[PDB]
């Protein structure tokens, strides 16, 4: 190598050092992906790309709400193949648009690229769903025939002091989403369903816990232990 | 004799089962290392495969030693080099397994921190520490030696070999054994305490960790127990030849648990 | 009104199909049967341009055939020196969601774009010695999928808003827009003469546009899935598409129809990148099966496999002199392939 | 509105239909001639010697 | 882009002095920096060189030990600690910049200069030193190296610089064939590995000056005595 080719190699080494430093700095933040519908309320969860940065337990999170591009979440979802998780906010109070939400979740779950990306499902608008169930004007049996023969499973966890009807409705929605999630994947990625009241401040904690579990599973896979 | 024939059969079976498997594991781990951002456990696994391969290359010398019954052996230089390499690779594998246990415990007790803060430098330093603690100790022993192929020792030499064996046990096995036992016990208990949202094969991993701990305690256990037994009896045990067979069995069983488990 | 128009459209499509059938006196496969097969193309990884820390979606060779620019989610736009594996520049992009990159024919400028819906033009040759963004071309309502330079002042970009645009870098506004697609445009290829270009969209169609007139000339509907990549034959009278249904196709601007289909039963994954050789006899084609396949463009016989990548091949380009083939994959690697004699 | 939206599609289809289309055989022959006429200048179809290879 | 240097005056022989080069208008951290001295009524002589990041440092054989080069990237300033000032150091010191990457123009901008008055090398040979040339006609300068400057990479590393009277030298050609930006088309470079020629198609009053040819191929960096153009 010449004297001006040695200096160019030195410059390339400096460029590589700066690249390594930038990669080390950018590897310390966990990236997410906000998905949902117009009525889901995905923006008010943690309380074209609309990045959102929040930190919990000294861990930096980066939520990428990809608005703007306005159709199926397709042909740009390949970029979010290295994200830690996908937050799928769904409005569980509107039964009319519920089936569209289940179809969207099925499409996202069965994606060829998101075959290893766990989905953190948030059943948003819990208070509205409870009010709708209590009123009785709107019945889920009209939209979902399977709800007529559905009953709350035994050994459940109805921690809030709520009526069985609200608990039964919530469990039915969660069961539908879980049955959609468990039909494929073979355990490579799993869905974490949570209930959000649109005023809860523990959404960040739930996301952190689910991301910790996902990262533990990835570490397990890295050890050829799973 | 029957014992020599059994030892030779075990040695040849171990070599045949290990050399292709270890070569495949070495190729796979080299490929993983060349991939961007290797984990420390990957470097530790690469070093473990290198140590296992180094042990396996000198296995033919132990085979011909068993065949000749120490009666007919190559010159002293070859014996001193091969025994040193074998006994140093044993302890290098022991310390590398101890390091892999630490990495596995770290990646489960602190998942997010392990994923964020890990660097290949930690694995490189662990591999260097293992290599030093094994090879440098064996080099010091062989240097003090110079300043049947180490089968028959006189009474004068016994008073030197037995305390050195005690040291090479209490410092080169009991520390790696303790850290491996602690790390795998914590791994198993933390994993059992984990309420995996779904069935993601978190029981097979616990079984594999238990199997790996048992493999460690069965392969490197009796060999180093023989050091204490010989020190207590003030005479080299006669079953060292069969304990080193179990110690070398780990060199072939490692790719089964670390690479071919999946 | 609406009913008659929907019908008139159907009868026009039927007329186009009948004209295409009438002009199809023969087929390219049966015409090119007496030519000797190219054989087995053996290619070895001459260089491995490593240094990216994330999955690559784009690369482009310089006109000198020595410098190439690569884009990745790491957030950098490296200007590699392929001969010596040297990073001439490392441009930090504002948005890491970059799926396209380009190299100007003069070599002075590069471009990048992606989910930010903005084409950023960077000035490589600056008196300050650094690379600074000379112009940010905003005005697209969808993610940018491909951007190509006409000259130092004009650049054509395709976005996921079913439109392609011709830009004026000096001004910053769309000189001409290209409408007609009904799906996300995923690739574009400028003709050798840069007076015409083609775009492959997700509606399984390819449209031949005119940069000056601004109107679509011909359409090509032969695929069954989204067209992830499109190239252009060196003579400028044909082009090759690569879709998600694991089949390439060779359309002709004069016969207005697909000539041959490059498919195999063993391959079920879609094509991500397509580029021709300098002579046009070879058709490089990346695939999601971590492999790149070399297709004999005249016989549809796989003449080789460029299997050296540990992840999906996303970008692929042949040098201007045809001396090398560079393939980029999601494993953050960039390999230069060259034949051995 | 839909009338103008369809009218535009009808006009585009009419414009595409009324174009000059040569025979497929002639286009295939032209492509074959181009491929066979630049074969010696293709460093991938015909590999160059390692002396002239810049990536050796 | 502007380099201003200060810190050079009258120094007693055997003393010490430090030169400071203030850099502004460009990315100083990415540019390799040289020091070039020019004795009165004499040609340019290379002194020292510090790369980007201060990785490699190269000094001339006539200053090694006595002089040291250092760069303060954060404050954009280049320095030369000149010790044991002999009476051969009585020359104007320039602070040239040089970025090295495929296609770079090394030695692009030369600083203004600071006059310090102390009370195995490729020998380039610019035979002619005085040329009576009248505006309008073509003139060709001609250097000649001892070692062929054509490396295997294919690049002939010879640079051509013109100094207008009472002005800092300006690069006209890089790697012999290449022409520097801001440089008129008429200046041209034609080269052979041991013979190098610079031709100006039209003479201009601005063009008249002393033209110096340098080799960047081996570390010691030599400049030809130069060819003054007389109007
Ligand atoms: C020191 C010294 N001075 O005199 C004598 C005798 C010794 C002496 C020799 C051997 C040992 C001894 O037990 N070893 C060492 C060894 C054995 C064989 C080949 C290489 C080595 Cl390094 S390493 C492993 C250990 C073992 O056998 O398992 C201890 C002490
Ligand atoms: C300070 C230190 N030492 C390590 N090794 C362990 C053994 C195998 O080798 C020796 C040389 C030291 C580490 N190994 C790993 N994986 C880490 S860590 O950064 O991921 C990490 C940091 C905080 C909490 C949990 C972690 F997992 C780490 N850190
Ligand atoms: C202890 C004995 C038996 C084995 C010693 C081998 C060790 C020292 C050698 C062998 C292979 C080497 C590794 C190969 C390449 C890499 C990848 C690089 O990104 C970090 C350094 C790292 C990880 C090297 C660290 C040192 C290394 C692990
Ligand atoms: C064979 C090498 C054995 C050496 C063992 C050293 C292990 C060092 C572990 C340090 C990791 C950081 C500990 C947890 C930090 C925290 O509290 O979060």
């Amino acid at each position: 190598v010449s004297a001006e080719d040695k200096a160019a190699a030195e410059r390339s080494k400096m460029i590589d050092k700066n690249l390594r430093e930038d990669g080390e700095k950018a590897r310390r933040t966990l990236r997410l992906l906000l998905l949902g519908a117009d009525n889901s309320g995905k923006s008010t969860i943690v309380k074209g790309i609309f990045e959102t940065k929040f930190q919990v337990d000294k861990v930096n999170f980066h939520m990428f709400d990809v608005g703007g591009q306005r159709d199926e979440r397709r042909k740009w979802i390949q970029c979010f193949n290295d994200v830690t998780a996908i937050i799928f906010v769904v409005d569980s109070s509107d039964y009319n648009r519920l089936q569209e939400a289940l179809n969207d979740f099925k499409s996202i779950w069965n994606n060829r690229w998101l075959r290893t990306i766990s989905v953190i499902l948030f059943l948003n608008k819990q208070d509205l769903l409870a009010e709708k169930v209590l009123a009785g004007k709107s019945k889920i049996e009209d939209y979902f025939p399977e709800f007529a023969r559905y009953t709350t499973p035994e050994d459940a966890t109805p921690e809030p002091g709520e009526d069985p009807r609200v608990t039964r409705a919530k469990y039915f929605i969660r069961k539908e989403f879980v049955d959609i999630s468990t039909a494929s994947g073979d355990g490579r990625h799993i869905c974490y369903p949570h209930f959000t009241c649109a005023v809860d401040t523990e959404n960040a904690r739930r996301i952190f816990n689910d991301c910790k579990d996902i990262i533990l599973q990835m570490n397990l896979r890295e050890y050829n232990l799973v | 004799d029957w014992k020599s024939s059994l030892i030779l059969m075990a040695y040849i079976i171990i070599f045949l089962t290990g050399l292709p498997a270890n070569l495949l594991a070495l190729r796979a781990f080299v490929g993983r290392i060349r991939q961007p951002q290797p984990a420390p456990v990957h470097i530790l696994l690469l070093s473990l495969t290198l140590a296992d391969l180094l042990l396996l290359l000198l296995l033919p010398f132990k085979i011909i030693e068993a065949a000749s019954n120490f009666r007919w052996y190559l010159p002293k230089v070859v014996c001193a080099l091969t025994s040193f390499g074998f006994y140093s690779s044993i302890y290098c594998s022991t310390w590398l397994l101890a390091g892999i246990s630490i990495e596995r415990y770290l990646g489960v007790a602190f998942p997010v921190q392990y994923k964020l803060s890990r660097r290949p430098l930690y694995g490189v330093i662990a591999a260097l520490v293992a290599w030093v603690m094994s090879f440098g100790h064996c080099t010091i022993v062989i240097i003090v030696q110079y300043l049947t192929c180490y089968e028959n020792f006189t009474d004068n030499q016994l008073d030197v070999v037995l305390p050195v064996r005690l040291e090479l046990c209490l410092v080169l096995f009991f520390i790696p054994m303790a850290v491996t036992i602690f790390c795998y016990w914590r791994f198993v208990w933390i994993m059992l305490s984990q309420p995996l949202v779904g069935a993601q094969r978190r029981r097979r991993a616990v079984g594999l960790a238990v199997v790996t701990l048992l493999n460690f305690l069965v392969c490197f256990g009796p060999y180093n127990v023989s050091h204490l037994v010989g020190y207590h009896q003030r005479k080299s045990p006669w079953w060292r030849s069969i304990a080193v067979v179990f110690s070398s069995l780990n060199a072939s069983l490692d790719p089964l648990l670390f690479y071919f488990s999946s | 009104e609406l009913d008659q128009l929907r019908q008139e459209a159907e009868q026009l499509k039927n007329q186009i199909r009948d004209a295409r059938k009438a002009c199809a006196d023969a087929t390219l496969s049966q015409i090119t049967n007496n030519i000797d097969p190219v054989g087995r193309i053996q290619m070895r990884t001459r260089r491995t341009l490593r240094g990216h820390l994330a999955k690559i979606y784009a690369m482009h060779w310089g006109t000198d055939s020595r410098l190439l620019v690569s884009a990745s989610q790491d957030g950098k736009l490296i200007i590699w020196d392929s001969y010596t594996t040297n990073k001439v520049h490392a441009i930090p992009l504002r948005s890491s969601w970059v799926m396209t990159c380009a190299y100007a024919p003069s070599g002075n400028y590069v471009a990048c774009g992606g989910l930010d819906n903005i084409c950023s033009i960077y000035n490589l040759k600056t008196r300050e010695g650094n690379v600074r963004v000379s112009r940010e071309l905003a005005g697209h309502t969808g993610y940018l999928s491909c951007c190509r330079f006409l000259d130092d002042n004009q650049i054509v970009t395709s976005s996921g808003d079913t439109t392609c645009a011709l830009w004026d870098i000096e001004t910053g506004q769309q000189t001409t827009t290209f409408t007609g697609h009904t799906g996300d445009v995923m690739s574009l290829s400028l003709a050798p003469d840069t007076r015409l270009f083609v775009s492959g969209a997700c509606d399984a169609s390819a449209k031949l546009w005119d940069v000056r007139e601004g109107m679509c000339r011909q359409t090509f509907t032969g695929h069954e899935s989204d067209i992830n990549a499109i190239c252009f034959f060196p003579n400028g009278n044909a082009f090759a598409t690569g879709s998600d249904d694991a089949t390439c196709r060779l359309f002709d601007l004069r016969a207005d129809q697909e000539l041959m289909t490059y498919s195999h039963d063993n391959i079920i994954c879609g094509i991500t990148s397509v580029s021709f050789s300098k002579s046009g006899r070879l058709l490089l084609a990346g695939y999601d099966d971590f492999n790149c396949n070399v297709w004999d463009a005249l016989k549809a016989d796989r003449a080789g496999v460029l299997a050296g990548h540990d992840n999906r091949v996303s970008c692929l380009g042949v040098t201007d002199d045809g001396m090398a083939v560079a393939t980029g994959s999601w494993d953050s690697f960039l390999k230069i392939w060259n034949g051995s004699s | 509105a839909s009338i103008a939206q369809a009218r535009k599609l009808v006009e585009q289809l009419k414009m595409e239909a009324n174009i000059d289309r040569i025979k497929v055989s002639k286009a295939a022959a032209d492509l074959m001639a181009y491929c066979e006429a630049h074969a010696k200048e293709d460093p991938l179809l015909t590999p160059v010697p390692a002396s002239e290879n810049p990536f050796r | 882009v502007q380099l201003v240097e200060s810190g050079g005056g009258l120094v007693q022989p055997g003393g010490s002095r430090k030169l400071s080069c203030s850099a502004s208008g460009f990315a100083f951290s990415s540019f390799g920096m040289h020091w070039v001295r020019q004795a009165p009524e004499k040609g340019l002589e290379w002194v020292a060189y510090i790369s980007s990041g201060s990785g490699t440092i190269y000094y001339a054989d006539t200053v090694k030990g006595r002089f040291t080069i250092s760069r303060d990237d954060p404050k954009n300033t280049l320095f030369l600690q000149m010790t044991s000032l002999r009476s051969e150091d009585t020359a104007m010191y320039y602070c040239v910049r040089s970025i090295y990457y495929y296609g770079s123009s090394p030695f692009d901008f030369w600083g203004q200069g600071t006059t310090l008055t102390v009370s195995a090398d490729i020998v380039m040979t610019q035979a002619t030193s005085s040329v009576p040339v009248t505006p309008g006609e073509s003139v060709s300068i001609s250097c000649r190296s001892s070692k062929s400057l054509l490396h295997s990479n294919g690049n002939t590393y010879l640079y051509w610089f013109l100094q207008r009277p009472g002005q800092s030298p300006q690069l006209l050609i890089y790697r012999m064939s290449n022409l520097a930006s801001g440089v008129p088309d008429r200046f041209s470079g034609s080269g052979s590995g041991t013979a190098f020629t610079l031709t100006i198609s039209r003479l201009e009053a601005e063009d008249v000056g002393v033209y110096y040819c340098m080799q960047h191929l081996e570390y010691p960096l030599t400049f030809g005595a130069g060819t003054k153009l007389e109007l």
